């Protein structure tokens, strides 16, 4: 809005850009009536009054060609008086500052949803850079034409009279508290705004232009960035070389930074790891067999880079950042940091592989920030409210003591900040380990809801070792097949009180975690299945995987990778192998079961611990939610 | 190598 | 939620409190049909089929007063079998936290408005502590019986048997990521929650027991904290000592920390400041009469504690905190630390006198840190949506360069942390010295929205000189009545063409700053008074007032002091006093104006800028808001 | 005590 002051002591020049609102002020430079003329490029709409309260606006069609090209006459009069003309003499010029705020097609808000509006813009974390080390986005240059295709375009669309910035200048910036977050390029590419360059005078002929620029954001939504990145133009009237320049317009682009979003075991996978170079070969055969079934690239992290770290699923998630113009998988790398520290830098970033990470690096860090603790849920509503790329999954304490664990603060409000996945914290540690992987897993369903919530579930594996003894099996030996193992028969276990006691409250830790997912993720029963699994007490009371962990699978797709428990063999087959089969079949699902026993089990984790998958984005764009 | 340490 | 699950083998034990929602698995572990049947404390809603559909609810009536006392007999059948029983033994409990979530009166989630819930608390920031320096919040103890005034109290109300804590426990607390934030005592003070305490056991009674907690918090909504603090009780099951503790029950209450909120000078006025112990003693005599006037204490900071500094407006603001227990006053010590550096801290804070201070200590800051730059609008609705307790407006530039300034940032987060007056920024850095209170203020007014924004007005200056001189008065003297001042004549003041061209980029300054005012507070054209005020550019082309800067006065209802302009002389009276007297005596305001021209006038300020004023809180619960 | 320094 701008109210231009009238006088018929002085003629008055202005600028007017398009798309503006220009008033007139008649009243309070008048020498008892006027009226207006003006040229036919100036729609005067308001013969009238000298009075205070009449709103006189201008409005003009298109830019000017010359300067002061278009004229206002304002005639004032009165009973005995012969006119006395004020001359106004008008500028039109267009300023466009333009992005995709509608999302699909290069007011000042910043909207969620499907009739939203505001652009995106993603976080340059990735390395196109040919044979480098850096993500792109650490420098202050475009050293490759595809990482323009990371960056977000915004064009700068002007029409003016030839000499206009004579005397006018267009300056862009963005605000100090911003400049950190964001840097901008202008394209013929070179910096204009950036961490130390929170403006620049843009130098812009008359007549016709358009400048484009391309966007990089360097940082992720978090506790001290909602992800909003504000950059404007202003127009300013250099004419008077004794005084200081003076703004005469501004409009702003508003992006929002995407979030890091990750992809539940219900989304198609498309490539596997596995550091299985170390000791062991027939693992891998099997999981390199999975990941051909399931049509995925498979990619190994071999002894020399593993340094006998073999835990695939836990230094790193793999997600994605998604906007019109671009979606790419991202690598959270996990500040456990343990003999895999470098695979996600070194060998999964690169071109069109964004990294991030967070949390402290040489330090301060416990088992819950190891990613098997860090999962997600297939989409779900939740009383009404929808949660279309599903929410993750952490696992806690259920409150802070001397011996409790959480995972890391700083993780934790980074996930949180990606509101896009409304996290849940559940209760993992009363495991050794500490995992929410430990006691569930999700799989594709082909009916309610499209998936099954499986849980470990000591309940389950007690019937199930009953029943058989109930049909005479109570000799069976749990652990038959295995080299080097106490065999243990179905009766003395269940006549084992402790182990008993040990798996009941074990059940009761799942119990309590079952009803948790319930209310947060709006689940019935129907969407459950308990998978049979015995647990022990051990070292400060925490709990272990009595045969391996079932639940600890790898789902690709239809095609399932579950650690073989080497259970009971009753009529020719592991009754625990037929029991998961009999659940999980029906719903489609293929049950391959891996032995490795000597390889992970003993170190206290199974298939889905020993490797990482890959899957695709979710279809639905997470700008249209409101989180 | 143990998951946990 | 709770699911029971009942077994024809062992009898089971359960606990449930009363309000929670207790369902039974029946079928899990059953040997066709079934029939349940309950003592009469138990509801048990729902001669029935063993389907695992059949949704099984128990509800009791009262809390328990044996371990045990209450039973459910589920007796399983078919056609040809004789029942088979499952026992189930409940005892029933009470645990209430309890809070004054509604506000006026002592869901788990914090809501504003009206309608909303969610307790509120006051950080403890005042020193109700007899001779101490420190916030009475930055120790974990309670010293002074008045303190627990400011602190929220929660109340833990449980009836048990007599034996009850035998094998459960309660423990109080709060996350490691808001302990840092809050302070929890137990009365009977000794603290039981903080920042190094997250968790603490209660040592409570069977039978019905009541426990009162008093919670303060240690800091105010900001950059990382969004304003909530959210307190849990935990019930756990500790029967077994060869196992860990199992929660059983959690509830929780969620409070939100009161933000720091200014009052506008439309709010009547309670304490006036001034530190006008130095040179001179007839300014201090005006605001002392204005005081008296007004019916104001009067608080005077002497030469000897001002170290020369006079500027009483700019180290300080007085705002207020409120919850609906407590309301107390809260100074806003600004970081700018000149020779009233001491004041905020040794006068202003004290018993129900709270203290905030922001920004950096020792330097890196600004004159737009001075809080003269620091003012709030009347309650204003803006198209649609209201602010009940006005507008936070602060001075910056245009666009940041190199010779711009800002207020800190850190000040800037902290204000707009404090959701409920949501800042303005203006452009001030024009002026020399920066400040949004050299060109407005706003003033009282008994019609049309309460108030009239006041804008310093070099076009309504030219008009009156210009008016006085058609009248005949080109020869009437500027600086009439001055010692050692150049007189100047009307005449001349309207031929300097430099000094018009100055003062018409000034207009430019302030009335850009008009339509975003207009745009952002809702303003009209009827809202707005013009004041005659000329300026000149100087140093930088920084503008400095020609004369008194008329706008820069102290607002005490409706007596008003004005810095003296000491205008031409015409028929007895200075025209510019004549002129202002004109504009707001309609209003029914009166019109002091104050010599402060060797004092104050000719070192860069005015009666504003020597003065600050403490105002009545708004009557506005600012939680009835819908920010 | 100019204001501005
Ligand atoms: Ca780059
Ligand atoms: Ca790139
Ligand atoms: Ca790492
Ligand atoms: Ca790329
Ligand atoms: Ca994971
Ligand atoms: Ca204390
Ligand atoms: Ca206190
Ligand atoms: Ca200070
Ligand atoms: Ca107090
Ligand atoms: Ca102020």
């Amino acid at each position: 809005g701008t109210l231009i002051r009238v006088t018929p002591e002085q003629p008055t020049h202005a600028v007017c850009v398009l798309g503006t609102l220009t008033q007139l002020d008649i009243c309070s430079s008048a020498p008892t009536s006027f009226s207006i003329n003006a040229s036919p490029g100036v729609v005067v709409d308001i013969t009238w009054p000298l009075d205070p309260g009449v709103e006189v606006t201008l409005t003009m069609k298109a830019a000017s060609g010359s300067t002061g090209d278009q004229k206002v006459q304002i005639s004032y009069y009165g009973p005995k008086t012969p006119p006395v003309k004020a001359l106004l003499y008008l500028t039109a010029v267009e300023i466009s500052l333009c992005a995709d705020i509608t999302r699909t097609g290069k007011q000042r808000t910043w909207t969620w949803g499907p009739c939203g509006q505001g652009a995106i813009l993603l976080v340059n974390c990735d390395r196109d850079n040919l044979e480098s080390s850096a993500m792109d986005c650490e420098d202050d240059e475009v050293l490759d034409s595809e990482d323009l295709q990371d960056m977000s375009l915004m064009t700068l669309s002007t029409k003016t009279p030839k000499d206009f910035f004579t005397n006018h200048t267009l300056v862009l910036h963005v605000a100090r508290s911003e400049m950190d977050k964001v840097r901008v390029f202008q394209a013929t590419c070179s910096v204009v705004l950036g961490p130390k360059w929170p403006s620049h005078y843009l130098m812009v002929p008359g007549g016709k232009h358009n400048m484009d620029f391309y966007v990089e954001a360097l940082a992720f939504p978090d506790t001290d960035f909602p992800g909003l990145i504000t950059l404007t133009i202003s127009l300013l009237d250099t004419s008077n070389l004794e005084l200081p320049e003076a703004v005469v317009f501004q409009d702003s682009v508003v992006f929002r930074v995407a979030p890091w979003i990750m992809t539940p075991n219900t989304q198609p996978p498309q490539e596997v790891y596995a550091c299985s170079i170390f000791e062991n070969e027939d693992f891998l055969k099997s999981v390199t067999t999975l990941a051909m079934k399931a049509k995925c690239k498979l990619t190994i992290c071999p002894e020399e880079e593993n340094m006998d770290d073999q835990w695939m699923q836990d230094e790193m998630e793999i997600g994605y950042i998604q906007a019109p113009h671009k979606t790419l998988p991202v690598v959270f790398d996990s500040p456990r940091n343990r003999g895999l520290k470098e695979f996600p830098i070194k060998r999964v970033m690169g071109p069109d592989f964004g990294y991030v990470t967070r949390g402290p690096q040489t330090g301060g860090i416990s088992g819950l920030d190891s990613f098997g603790n860090l999962e997600v849920s297939p989409p779900v509503t939740v009383r009404g409210k929808e949660y279309p790329l599903g929410r993750i999954l952490f696992g806690d304490s259920c409150y802070p003591s001397n011996d409790s664990r959480q995972m890391h603060q700083a993780l934790q409000d980074f996930l949180s900040a990606q509101q896009v996945q409304a996290p849940v914290k559940l209760y993992s540690d009363w495991l050794s380990v500490g995992h929410v992987d430990e006691f569930l897993s999700f799989v594709p369903a082909p009916d309610r809801k499209g998936f099954r919530l499986l849980l470990a579930s000591p309940r389950s594996c007690y019937k199930l070792f009953q029943e058989q003894q109930n049909e005479g099996h109570g000799e069976a030996l749990l652990f038959e097949g295995i080299k080097k193992k106490k065999q243990q028969k179905i009766k003395n276990i269940l006549s084992n009180k402790t182990l008993r006691e040990h798996n009941s409250f074990v059940e009761r830790c799942i119990d309590w975690n079952r009803e948790l997912l319930k209310r947060e993720l709006g689940l019935a029963e129907s969407d459950i299945i308990d998978i049979p699994q015995l647990f022990k007490l051990k070292e400060f009371s925490k709990a272990e995987a009595f045969f391996p962990n079932m639940v600890n699978m790898l789902v690709l797709g239809k095609h399932l990778g579950i650690p073989k428990p080497f259970g009971p063999v009753i009529n020719g087959r592991c009754c625990l192998e037929e029991k998961v089969c009999s659940l999980l079949e029906p719903l489609g699902l293929q049950c391959t079961f891996i032995n490795d026993f000597f390889t992970y089990h003993i170190r206290h984790g199974e298939v889905h611990a020993g490797t990482n998958v890959r899957r695709k984005p979710f279809s639905f764009k997470w700008w249209n939610m409101v989180p | 190598a143990p998951r946990k340490q």
